[PDB]
């Protein structure tokens, strides 16, 4: 246990790390992100990037199979990639589109290529795949949502492939989304058990088995879990958990599907795990 | 400091090729690149060839370095990215492998095989020097 | 011998797996294995095969 | 702004292979692999070795009583028993019935896969499996696939705990056991495109892709220390295309620091971006 040293004059919103563990990664309402040297314990700044024009919310990282990669997304509507070179942090490529403010980006399975996926409030789904000699070839879905689509979650490589992911908005509904053979990302179902809107969309890594699952959290207190055990039925069969006192926003799990861990705004953190009857259960 | 005409003697150049030949049997490793140096120093014939030239497979376009030509077999990361000669990337003249070099080391010590997935020819343990 | 005298299996973890293999002993006409084995382990294998079929094996 | 989204000021997320991160109300990063079903000091400990498997399986059973765990010696006692050389099978049904058919083979093979699944950890399943991987003609056919330990029909399921075991291992940072695990997968790698590297010939000066040519008949590559003919590794200098065997050139520039070809372009810097 130790604790980083903030160095901030903002609210932090995200706090990603790398697939190593080695660097940690920071937001705020200024405008600015800052990683740090999580190695050996010892908090060292390696930038003070000044960014956009307003706070930022995600900085997900990508897979060293193409290097080192940065995301974000901002209030300031604006998509930046940023790659550590030379020993200096630096702007890489950007993606323009976006009329509202931006809601989140994840990125995808290092078996696909190197895509990104963000989501706005002008409810277009626009995935930003990264093409050859530093374009962007980005494709776009608009019209997602009634309001505006929050988060998205991508699919394990299972087996050229089947690539799908998952997300919801704030009409209250989550959607899925798979492509032809064409490369059309049109639908694939719509899953509506909740009233609240919904926020976060996350998909349980993948160990081998033939058992989906997607726990996503609602603005309310809805933490169905999506499982989807048969694979032609396509069929999602809720199990719902505790209900929050406050507002969830955001989902997380380890990463053999074990434990959920869930953040709410009475600003605690509650980690869970399914029990042997199949029920979810807290834990200290 | 012979002159061209003078250094094109088909004698002298015999007489340099013995004593190469002659150099290179007595196992003197690092002393019959000297003789080379010195003679690519004094003379601008005696120029190495490029030898090596990577061109081939399917070249591609859309993405190049300056698909892929290597893959790191034990990272897998696109080689040329930022001890330098543990930086290099080996390839395999049998095993059509490779990977980087300080990688390939390591493996090669520990490991006895070929790291090249499904692969069976020892990319460096061939010449057992 | 490794299974009976041995973060932990559970304890009746191996039961059907013997009383499996006491069938297919004694299905092939070998009773000589399956009548030492049902002997020599007792009461841990004992009260999960019925009794006619244990007094067929050692008639 | 209504439309839009509500702040978010608190959040907790995992990371890296064993640790969280929880920026509710600065950040905190606390070690939790004590809760996952995997160890990574069993990861560091573990052998395979196809050379001779009952060894591989007493040394992985010395180590998992050295971690503290009283299942995995059982299962690995097990294990080294099961799979000892004499109980082989023969290449003809007319003679002995196979292993797999015993009640203590295939069967408990797939109980224990069956507990371990529920267990949800992948190291013992992907451990397992690597162990393990080792008119007439319809009963033949039908022998060979009735021969063996592990069902042919979750071929794929095996090479997916395999390759998820893979990732957690390069997350960790130990990847010669990676390398080492991911031999056993039965699906086929998959190859390189792109460019590819040609060696002009030594006789005929002609580019051929190989390590004999084409023309000549002879070696196309020659080392530029020992000034033989190489088979091995070279990672030569792409500016001048000069190399040679590995050894070679390392001892080389280990002190020295010109080209030994004698073309100056001292590549030392210059190819090592
Ligand atoms: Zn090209
Ligand atoms: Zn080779
Ligand atoms: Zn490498
Ligand atoms: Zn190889
Ligand atoms: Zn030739
Ligand atoms: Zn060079
Ligand atoms: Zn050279
Ligand atoms: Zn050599």
């Amino acid at each position: 246990i130790n604790t980083v040293d903030t160095s901030h004059e903002d609210m932090i919103h995200d706090a990603q790390m790398d697939y190593y563990g080695t660097r940690l990664a920071t937001c705020s309402s200024d405008r600015s992100v800052k990683i740090f040297d999580v190695r050996n314990g010892g908090q060292i700044l390696i930038a003070d990037l000044r960014g956009h024009e307003g706070p930022v919310w995600q900085v997900a990282w990508a897979h060293p199979m193409y290097g080192n990669i940065l995301a974000s997304c901002s209030y300031d509507r604006k998509v930046i990639i940023w790659r550590e070179e030379n020993g200096t942090w630096e702007k890489s490529h950007e993606h323009a589109g976006h009329d509202s403010s931006v809601n989140s980006v994840c990125w995808a399975p290092h078996d696909y290529g190197l895509i990104l996926a963000c989501g706005s409030s002008d409810g277009a789904i626009s995935l930003l795949t990264y093409t050859g000699e530093g374009q962007w070839e980005v494709k776009k879905i608009n019209n997602a949502h009634t309001i505006g689509c929050n988060a998205v979650s991508w699919a394990p490589a299972v087996v050229n492939y089947i690539k799908r992911f998952a997300s919801g908005g704030c009409d209250n509904l989550i959607k899925l989304w798979k492509e032809e053979e064409d490369g059309q990302w049109k639908e694939e179902q719509k899953l509506e058990a909740h009233s609240d809107w919904v926020r976060d969309v996350a998909w349980a890594p993948s160990i081998g088995l033939p058992t989906s699952t997607i726990a996503s959290c609602s603005q309310d207190g809805r933490v169905f879990i999506w499982t989807c055990d048969d694979a032609s039925s396509n069929t999602w069969s809720p199990k719902l958990l505790h209900k929050f006192n406050d507002v969830v926003w955001h989902v997380s799990w380890s990463i053999t599907a074990n434990i959920l861990a869930v953040s709410g705004g009475d600003n605690k953190v509650t980690l869970w795990k399914e029990s042997v009857d199949g029920q979810w259960v807290c834990i200290s | 400091g012979s002159p061209l005409d003078v250094l094109k003697d088909e004698r002298v150049q015999y007489w340099i090729e013995n004593y190469r030949n002659l150099l290179d049997a007595w196992r003197f490793w690092h002393k019959r690149a000297e003789f080379d140096i010195h003679r690519s120093k004094l003379d601008p014939s005696s120029k190495p060839l490029a030898q090596v030239f990577v061109s081939c497979n399917f070249c591609g376009k859309s993405i190049s370095y300056s698909k892929p030509l290597p893959r790191c077999a034990l990272c897998l990361i696109n080689m040329g990215t930022p001890a330098q000669f543990n930086n290099w990337f080996t390839w395999c003249h049998n095993c059509r492998h490779g990977g980087h070099a300080g990688h390939m080391l390591s493996w090669f010590r520990d490991h006895a095989e070929c790291p090249v997935s499904a692969c069976t020819c020892k990319c460096m343990q061939l010449d057992t020097t | 011998r490794i299974i009976y005298c041995s973060s932990r299996l559970p304890p009746d973890f191996f039961g059907v797996l013997v009383r499996d293999m006491l069938h297919f002993y004694a299905e092939q006409g070998d009773v000589q294995m399956a009548v030492s084995v049902l002997i020599v382990l007792g009461e841990r294998v004992r009260k999960d095969i019925d009794e006619q079929t244990q007094e067929h094996w050692y008639t | 702004d209504a439309n839009i989204p509500f702040p978010r000021t608190s959040g907790a997320r995992f990371c890296g292979a064993g640790y969280l991160v929880y920026f509710t109300r600065k950040v905190i990063i606390q070690d939790i692999a004590c809760l996952l079903p995997v160890h990574k000091s069993l990861g560091e400990l573990y052998i395979l070795n196809v050379n001779d498997i009952q060894e591989t399986c007493q040394k992985n059973a010395a180590s998992a009583l050295l971690v503290g765990r009283k299942d995995l010696v059982q299962v690995w006692s097990l294990a080294t028993v099961a799979t000892d050389l004499c109980l082989g099978p023969k290449s003809d049904p007319d003679l002995e019935t196979p292993w797999a058919r015993h009640p203590f083979g295939r069967q408990l093979l797939e109980s224990l896969l069956a507990h371990y699944c529920r267990l949800r950890d992948v190291q013992t399943l992907a451990m397992l499996c690597s162990v393990f991987e080792a008119p007439r003609e319809r009963e033949r056919d039908q022998h060979d696939k009735n021969k063996r330990l592990l069902d042919p029909a979750n071929t794929q399921q095996f090479d997916d705990f395999k390759k998820c075991y893979g990732e957690i291992l390069y997350r960790w940072g130990l990847r010669e056991k990676r390398a080492e695990v991911l031999k056993f997968v039965s699906c086929p790698p998959d190859p390189h495109k792109g460019i590819e590297f040609g060696v002009y010939c030594s006789h005929c000066r002609s580019e051929v892709r190989g390590t004999q040519c084409a023309i000549c008949k002879g070696f196309t590559f020659q080392c530029a220390i020992c000034h033989v003919a190489v088979r091995g590794s070279s990672n030569f200098c792409l500016t001048c295309g000069h190399g040679g065997h590995t050894s070679h050139m390392m001892e080389w520039f280990r002190t020295q620091e010109v080209c030994p070809t004698g073309c100056g372009c001292h590549c030392l810097l210059e190819s090592t971006f």
